[PDB]
């Protein structure tokens, strides 16, 4: 047993194909360390909070809610979050993704207890999860654009501090 | 080193001498770093 | 039945290689006359405040909580600057920890009573990182060489903050070698006093 | 014999208790491993550790924010403490004892906020290298390495 | 090839000066006695080979480099942003103030971090039978025997060769004050 | 101030003490040329004369009449660092002095030899009891309320009247 993405490393031994977005990565050995129903709960986590934080950039550049504008002029990305910390805005979205956390926190523990999947909190509203198969190639899928948003969200937030512009004005000039 | 020379040590009047000439030194080292200590300073 | 760290000496008895970071080092034999259960107590308690308090001064230098009562750079001025108040709340709250934590098995004595108390293992594991027994040996042994390592470490950096008023890594950036003539080393009975 | 600081009280004629609980593994988030009554880890073990400690830091950001917020002719906000208020029924204490005394932030000037850390009294970040570099530097930067250059050069 | 008994193998002493000694195993690729201070007796054999075949790659590739860089050719812009002289100190030097060679040290310590440590952690503990040196890069063909039997042997003469060659490239340059071609 | 006395820093009898004090040196360094070791010596002793004197005069002690420093014993808390403060961290070493004392004179007695053991002491079972002394108050009281550190009246040997 080689990793198949680490071919001279060995398999990393807590890590199985029934795992979404699995290719055997875990050369540090992480997955031995800490818990892996945790590591994968956080992995989802980060995953869909970094593909709102893409999203939100790429967004934001392009169009902004009325009002916004003159609240908050020339600032963009990080910029923002100051402004918006005097006024309510921040403080408000901290407060319900806060309360949200709370319930995230008892499913967790419900998770790490064994009763539940990692990033399952069965929210289906329309209907794309009927299938097994489609729900399988979602998985790998949730899991692949979170991941690539991750990295995304990285290097929008790093570009607007070398050059202070943000993702479509640093594609739109240089 | 030897065990009979590590016992003649702990006889009482080597362990004794040896235990105040450690007493003695640091309250004469306290008294050279910190001399005419009257009162405890509050 | 040589020491391996020191290869002209015999290998000193309650030194078997089952401890982590076991290498036979015991030149003056101290594990012959205090037991070995206590020495690794404190071998363990040392090494982890050295690593949190090297960490301290590197962290101090660069990050601080806010206040200009918590704005010195060089770790040996934060120990006079911090409010006293919260210091001694510091040494309580240590203090506290102390007696629990050893659940009033303290003394020389008395702790090890219980024939379960393990050399160093408080059973303090609050995210169970050493759940799978498997690290369980690198673990130990990686603790006891940060440890060691730390506590060289530490005493560098606050004898290096003496001799030189400068907080350590800023000290690296900034060097100025010793002039020999301050600091003069010993001499109180040279000069015959004064 | 007694080796010293053996730790057992048998081998210094001090008297033990003779009780030696069974030492069980497991371990809450916030506490130790240790002997506990039995069902005491399965009320208060990691579940209730983690869910209280998501709650009281919930429960933070109100606190953190305090006060009493009024519009003025516009809907600009003013902030005030609560001692401000004043309870019609208690004889001579006219201001009364709130949250501001539990958590007094003001008086010591911290600018609390729900992620702890306000605008004033945020975490101070600085550099240490001080804008210069290990090697070959000039001017007012002499670092530890180009001392080393300097001795093997001179 | 392997050419035991010839070259390389077991018996065969390129320094008869110093007798091969017995503590020396004769399966190591690129191994002909050559133990004069008898480290072999008491260091992991493995672990000196990954770190013989891991300098040695140093050596070529900076060989290649200075070679490069002393024969004035460079990639385009390269000159312009750093400096257009040939000397290797310099370079190094100017490459430093541009950032580069700090890119170069990340991703090299990178790959150390989470490859290099792992890969020399579990070739010594036991656990992988990896060979010292290997990671599974042979992109354009050229393995069978041909690769664990002569190109194994050529890796490590080429390397040990490299080392000599670029120390006393190093070396030379600043003595004279002048680069190499 | 407290019993009529003086704050140190305002009576003008310590201040006196300070000048004379410093007269008798500087009478005696006037005998000495500059760079001589007895002139470095009353030099020193001059500036350790003038740091005590100042230092007092800081420190909260209340001088007499005569211009010495007095001290206040009767419980106030103002004047705790001259009696009651000292005085507690005397009674932890001498507290801590006894109960080491006394555990090692236990495990004298269940020695093969209890007399070897007082003329010849066992130094890392001595050290180990040493170590001990530091939560003496604790231990000492648990070992009062568990009846092991009273005797009763009727094992102690008594004369006959
Ligand atoms: C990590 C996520 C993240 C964070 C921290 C921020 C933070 C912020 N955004 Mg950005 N934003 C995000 C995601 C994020 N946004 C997404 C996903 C979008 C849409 C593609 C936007 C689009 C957007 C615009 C257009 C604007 C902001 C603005 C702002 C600022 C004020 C907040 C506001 O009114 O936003 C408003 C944002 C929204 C209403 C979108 C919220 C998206 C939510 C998360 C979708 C969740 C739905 C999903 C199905 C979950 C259902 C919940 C269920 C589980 C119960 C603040 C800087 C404003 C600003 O200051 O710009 C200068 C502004 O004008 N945001
Ligand atoms: C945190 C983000 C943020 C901020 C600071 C503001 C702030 C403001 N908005 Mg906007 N707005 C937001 C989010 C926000 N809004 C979102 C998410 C929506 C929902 C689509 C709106 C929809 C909205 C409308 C429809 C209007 C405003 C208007 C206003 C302004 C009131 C005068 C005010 C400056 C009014 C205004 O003057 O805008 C021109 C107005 O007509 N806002
Ligand atoms: C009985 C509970 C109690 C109470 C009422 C106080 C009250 C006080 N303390 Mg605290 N303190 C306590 C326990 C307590 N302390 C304990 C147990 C410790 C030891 C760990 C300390 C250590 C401490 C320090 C070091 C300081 C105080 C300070 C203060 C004063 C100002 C507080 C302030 O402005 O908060 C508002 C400010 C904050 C909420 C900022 C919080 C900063 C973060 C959380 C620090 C990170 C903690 C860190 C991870 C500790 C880990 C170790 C721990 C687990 C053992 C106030 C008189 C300060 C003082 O005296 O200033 C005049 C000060 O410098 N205290
Ligand atoms: C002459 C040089 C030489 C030789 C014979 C080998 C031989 C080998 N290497 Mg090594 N290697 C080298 C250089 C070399 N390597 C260098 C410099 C690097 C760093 C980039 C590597 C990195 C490397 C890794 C990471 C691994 C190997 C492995 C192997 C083995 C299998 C691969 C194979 O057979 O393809 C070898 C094919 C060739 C040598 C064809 C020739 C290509 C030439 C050398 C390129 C020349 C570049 C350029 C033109 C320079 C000249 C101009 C300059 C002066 C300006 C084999 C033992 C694998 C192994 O089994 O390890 C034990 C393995 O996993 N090698
Ligand atoms: C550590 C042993 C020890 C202990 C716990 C006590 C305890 C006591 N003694 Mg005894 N005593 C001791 C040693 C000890 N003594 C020795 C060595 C001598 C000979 C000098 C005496 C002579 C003595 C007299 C004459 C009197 C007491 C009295 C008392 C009582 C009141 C406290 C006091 O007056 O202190 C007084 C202490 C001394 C006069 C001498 C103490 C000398 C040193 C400081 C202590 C011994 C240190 C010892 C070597 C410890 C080694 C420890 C090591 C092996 C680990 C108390 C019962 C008094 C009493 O009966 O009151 C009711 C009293 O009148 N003691
Ligand atoms: C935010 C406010 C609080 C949110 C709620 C907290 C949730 C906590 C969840 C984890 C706890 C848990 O029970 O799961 C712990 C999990 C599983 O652990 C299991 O928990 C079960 C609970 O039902 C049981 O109690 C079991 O005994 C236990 O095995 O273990 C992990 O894998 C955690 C990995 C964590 C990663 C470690 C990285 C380092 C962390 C930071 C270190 C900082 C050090 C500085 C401190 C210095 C002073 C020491
Ligand atoms: C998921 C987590 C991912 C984390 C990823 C990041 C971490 C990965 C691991 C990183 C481990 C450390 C790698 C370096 C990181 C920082 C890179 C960097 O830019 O550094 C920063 C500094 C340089 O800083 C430079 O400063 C210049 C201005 O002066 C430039 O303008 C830039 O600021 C910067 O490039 O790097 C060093 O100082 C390196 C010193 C040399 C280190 C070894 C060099 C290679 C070995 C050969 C040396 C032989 C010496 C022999 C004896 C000589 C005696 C004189
Ligand atoms: C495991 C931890 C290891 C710790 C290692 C210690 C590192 C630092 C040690 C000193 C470094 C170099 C010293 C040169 C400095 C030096 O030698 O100065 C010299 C000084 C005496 O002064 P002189 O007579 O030399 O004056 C000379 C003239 O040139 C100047 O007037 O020697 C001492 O006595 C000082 C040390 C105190 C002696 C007592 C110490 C306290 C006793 C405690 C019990 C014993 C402990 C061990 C005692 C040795
Ligand atoms: C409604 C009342 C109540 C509240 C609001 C509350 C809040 C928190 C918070 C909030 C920030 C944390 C972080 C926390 C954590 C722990 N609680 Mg909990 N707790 C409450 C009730 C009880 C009882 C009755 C017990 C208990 C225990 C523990 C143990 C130790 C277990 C051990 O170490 O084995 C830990 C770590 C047991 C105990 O031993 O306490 C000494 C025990 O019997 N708790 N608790
Ligand atoms: C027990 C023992 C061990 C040990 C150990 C050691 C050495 C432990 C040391 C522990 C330490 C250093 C703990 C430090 C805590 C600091 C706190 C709580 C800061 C609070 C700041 C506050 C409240 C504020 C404020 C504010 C004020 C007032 C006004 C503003 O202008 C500024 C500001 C905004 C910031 C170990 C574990 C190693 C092993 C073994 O088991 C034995
Ligand atoms: C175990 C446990 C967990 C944990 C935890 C924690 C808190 C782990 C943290 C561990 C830490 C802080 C380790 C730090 C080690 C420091 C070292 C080795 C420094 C050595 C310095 C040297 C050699 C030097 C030097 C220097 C000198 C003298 C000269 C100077 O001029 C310069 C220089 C700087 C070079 C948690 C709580 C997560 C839960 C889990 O369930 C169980």
């Amino acid at each position: 047993a080689m990793s198949e993405s680490v071919p001279f490393l060995k398999k990393p031994e807590a890590l199985d194909s029934s795992m979404a977005g699995y290719a055997g990565f875990d050369p540090l050995g992480l997955s031995s360390i800490a818990d892996i129903k945790f590591l994968q709960e956080s992995e989802i986590k980060h995953c869909r909070i970094a593909m709102l934080a893409a999203a939100g950039s790429i967004a934001q550049d392009i169009f902004t809610f009325p009002g916004v504008s003159k609240v908050v002029g020339t600032a963009k990305m990080t910029g923002v979050h100051d402004v918006l910390v005097k006024q309510g805005a921040m403080g408000q979205i901290l407060l319900w993704t806060s309360f949200l956390e709370v319930f995230g926190t008892i499913a967790l523990l419900e998770t790490l207890d064994g009763k539940r999947a990692p990033g399952d909190f069965k929210f289906d509203p329309l209907g794309f999860s009927k299938n097994a198969e489609t729900a399988k190639r979602y998985q790998l899928s949730e899991i692949k654009n979170g991941r690539l948003a991750m990295l995304a969200t990285g290097g929008m937030v790093h570009g607007y501090f070398i050059t202070g512009k943000g993702p479509l004005e640093l594609l739109t000039n240089f | 080193m030897d065990s009979n020379f590590l016992k003649y040590l702990s006889t009482a009047p080597v362990l004794f001498t040896v235990w105040l000439s450690f007493t003695a030194s640091f309250i004469i080292e306290a008294n050279r770093f910190f001399p005419d200590m009257l009162y405890f300073p509050m | 039945a040589k020491s391996k760290a020191v290869p002209f000496l015999s290998q000193p008895e309650a030194l078997d290689g089952s401890m982590a970071g076991d290498v036979g080092f015991d030149p003056f034999g101290i594990s012959s006359v205090i037991d070995i259960k206590w020495l690794r107590e404190s071998e363990l308690k040392h090494g982890r405040i050295c690593m949190l308090a090297a960490t301290g001064c590197l962290v101090q230098e660069v990050v601080h909580l806010p206040g200009p009562a918590f704005s010195q750079k060089m770790a040996l001025n934060a120990w006079a600057a911090a409010p006293r108040g919260g210091m001694i709340s510091i040494l309580v709250a240590i203090g506290l920890i102390e007696m629990i934590s050893n659940r009033f098995a303290l003394t020389a004595t008395d702790m090890f009573a219980n024939p379960n108390r393990v050399p160093g293992d408080l059973g303090f594991d609050p995210l169970s990182l050493g759940a799978n027994p498997a690290n369980r040996a690198r673990f130990e042994l990686s603790e006891v060489i940060h440890g060691r390592a730390a506590m060289m470490g530490f005493s560098g950096m606050v004898h290096q903050m003496i001799v030189s008023k400068q907080a350590p890594i800023e000290q690296l950036m900034h060097f100025k070698a010793v002039d020999s003539s301050l600091m003069k080393l010993g001499g109180a009975a040279g000069n015959l006093g004064y | 014999d007694t080796t010293g600081f053996s730790g057992v009280p048998s081998q210094f004629a001090r008297p033990e208790s003779g009780v030696y609980p069974a030492e069980p593994t497991e371990q809450t988030f916030l506490g130790m491993r240790g002997p506990r009554a039995p069902g005491h880890r399965e009320n208060f073990g990691g579940k209730h550790t983690a869910t209280m400690l998501a709650i009281a830091a919930l429960l933070w950001q109100p606190v953190s924010e305090a006060g009493m917020y009024r519009m003025g002719a516009d809907g600009a906000l003013t902030k005030s403490s609560f001692s401000n208020m004043e309870v019609p029924g208690f004889g001579n204490m006219k201001k009364a004892p709130t949250i501001e005394s539990l958590f007094p932030f003001a008086k010591n000037g911290f600018d609390a906020s729900p992620a702890l850390f306000g605008k004033g009294s945020m975490i101070v970040v600085e550099d240490p290298r001080d804008g210069c570099g290990a090697y070959a530097n000039s001017g007012a930067c002499h670092t530890f390495l180009d001392e080393i250059g300097d001795a093997l050069k001179k | 090839l392997w050419n035991e008994g010839k070259i390389q193998g077991k018996g065969v002493s390129v320094i008869p000066l110093f007798p091969r000694p017995a503590s020396l195993d004769g399966t190591f690729p690129g191994d002909q006695g050559f133990d004069p201070f008898g480290f072999s007796s008491w260091v992991n054999m493995k672990f000196v080979a990954e770190a013989e075949i891991k300098h040695c790659r140093l050596a070529m590739l900076a060989f290649a480099g200075i070679m490069v860089e002393s024969a004035g050719i460079s990639f385009p812009g390269a000159t312009s942003v750093l400096g257009s002289s040939k000397n290797i100190f310099e370079i190094h030097d100017k490459a430093v103030a541009s950032g580069a060679m700090g890119q170069i040290l990340l991703w090299v310590s990178f790959f150390e971090v989470v490859a290099g440590v792992p890969a020399m952690n579990e070739m010594l503990n036991g656990e992988s039978s990896r060979i010292p040196g290997y990671y599974a890069f042979d992109p354009l063909g050229q393995g069978k025997g041909d690769k664990m039997g002569r190109m194994q042997l050529s890796e490590i003469q080429n390397g040990r060769l490299a080392m000599l060659a670029v120390s006393g490239i190093v070396h030379h340059t600043l003595i004279t004050g002048k680069g190499p071609l | 101030d407290v019993a009529g006395l003086t704050p140190c820093g305002e009576s003008k009898e310590f201040a006196r003490r300070l000048d004379g004090s410093v007269k008798k040196l500087q009478t005696r360094l006037s005998k000495y040329e500059a760079g001589t070791p007895p002139a470095l010596a009353l030099q020193k002793q001059i500036d350790k004369t003038k740091n005590r004197f100042d230092r007092y005069g800081k420190a909260g002690l209340l001088c007499g009449t005569d211009g010495l420093p007095h001290l206040i014993t009767d419980g106030r808390w103002t004047h705790s660092g001259e009696f009651v403060i000292p005085g507690l961290l005397f009674l932890y070493v001498a507290g801590w002095i006894g109960w080491v004392g006394r555990s090692y004179v236990l495990f004298a007695r269940t020695a093969d030899k209890p007399t070897e053991k007082e003329i010849i002491i066992d130094v890392p079972v001595a050290l180990s009891f040493v170590s001990t002394g530091f939560i003496w108050p604790f231990s000492a009281f648990k070992e009062f309320t568990s009846g092991n550190l009273i005797v009763p009246a009727d094992e102690i040997t008594v004369s006959p009247r």
